[PDB]
């Protein structure tokens, strides 16, 4: 009934850990869909400054768009 | 306590496009003539 209180503490450390790399995929989805409006024709800025943020996302840094930058043309050289 | 941090590394990827090659300096229209015809424009007109 230690090593209970002990889970206890340990899973809200887990959860704590993919509430951070949860949000870091957000942000990356979210870019996604700002290009994929773009490219298909309309008109909604693709700046990181510029996406929308709900609580799952946070603020966008400047390297959450670096990331994404080279993750599509990493997926994109695999096909 | 387990260390929280993998050597593995983050990768970045070259914007690598190819699109199409250009076609070569084609030879001036005066040294076309020369080394199809044998003889210059100016030793052609005289005729």
């Amino acid at each position: 009934e230690q090593v209970q209180n002990q889970m206890n503490a340990w899973t809200k450390a887990q959860a704590k850990a993919l509430d951070d790399s949860m949000k870091s995929m957000n942000k990356l989805d979210v870019i996604d869909k700002q290009f994929q409006k773009r490219i298909n024709g309309e008109w909604v800025s693709t700046d990181f400054k510029d996406m929308p943020v709900n609580e799952n996302t946070g603020e966008f840094k400047h390297s959450d768009m670096v990331n994404y930058a080279n993750k599509k043309l990493a997926e994109i050289d695999s096909m | 306590h387990k260390q929280k941090v993998t050597q593995e590394l983050p990768e970045s990827t070259s914007f690598d496009v190819k699109g199409i090659e250009q076609e070569a300096t084609a030879k001036p229209f005066a040294k076309d003539f020369w080394e199809t015809h044998g003889e210059t424009l100016d030793e052609y007109n005289s005729r």
